[PDB]
């Protein structure tokens, strides 16, 4: 993916929402974030009719 | 649904030989300061609400 | 050089970016404001 074209050279500097992670970090350094946010689940909304 | 677990953040990928990583996260820093951060989450995620 | 390394609660700003280096925080916080509390089907 992302993740490999970036180390085969075929990128330079990724600008996309990309969560931090240890295995990441240990072969592709990374910045300081610009926004924190955590991951939770998505459920369709729906209304009751008796 | 959920309130929040494995809470965590974004970032900018780039190599470890790249020598665009303090002149980057200054620039981020700065724009996280200087208001612009807060401009493009309200112009691209705040909008109306169910 | 009189500590090489310092934990503790040391805001980030960008005076200090260039000046020393620092990893990414575990905590968020930053600028707030604290005030006191002031004392029919409409909606
Ligand atoms: C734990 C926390 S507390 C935390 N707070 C933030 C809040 O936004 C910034 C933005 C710029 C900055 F210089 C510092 C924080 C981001 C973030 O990612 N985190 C994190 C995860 C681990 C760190 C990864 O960068
Ligand atoms: C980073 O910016 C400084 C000036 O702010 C400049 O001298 C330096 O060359 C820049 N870094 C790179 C890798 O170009």
């Amino acid at each position: 993916g992302m993740m490999g074209e970036l180390l085969s050279g075929q990128a330079d500097m990724i600008v996309a929402p990309l969560t931090i992670n240890n295995e990441r970090a240990q072969y592709i350094e990374f910045s300081k974030p610009f926004k924190y946010q955590g991951l939770t689940i998505l459920v369709k909304k729906e209304i009751p009719r008796s | 649904t959920g309130e929040l677990f494995f809470r965590s953040g974004f970032g900018i990928g780039m190599r470890k030989d790249s020598p665009w990583k303090q002149n980057v996260s200054l620039s981020i820093l700065k724009s996280h300061e200087n208001g612009f951060m807060e401009d493009l989450d309200k112009t691209w995620v705040r909008y109306q609400e169910c | 050089q009189r500590a090489v390394m310092a934990v503790g609660s040391l805001t980030i700003n960008e005076e200090r970016s260039e000046v020393v280096d620092f990893s990414v925080p575990f905590v968020e916080t930053g600028i707030s404001v604290m005030v006191s509390r002031s004392n029919f089907l409409e909606p």
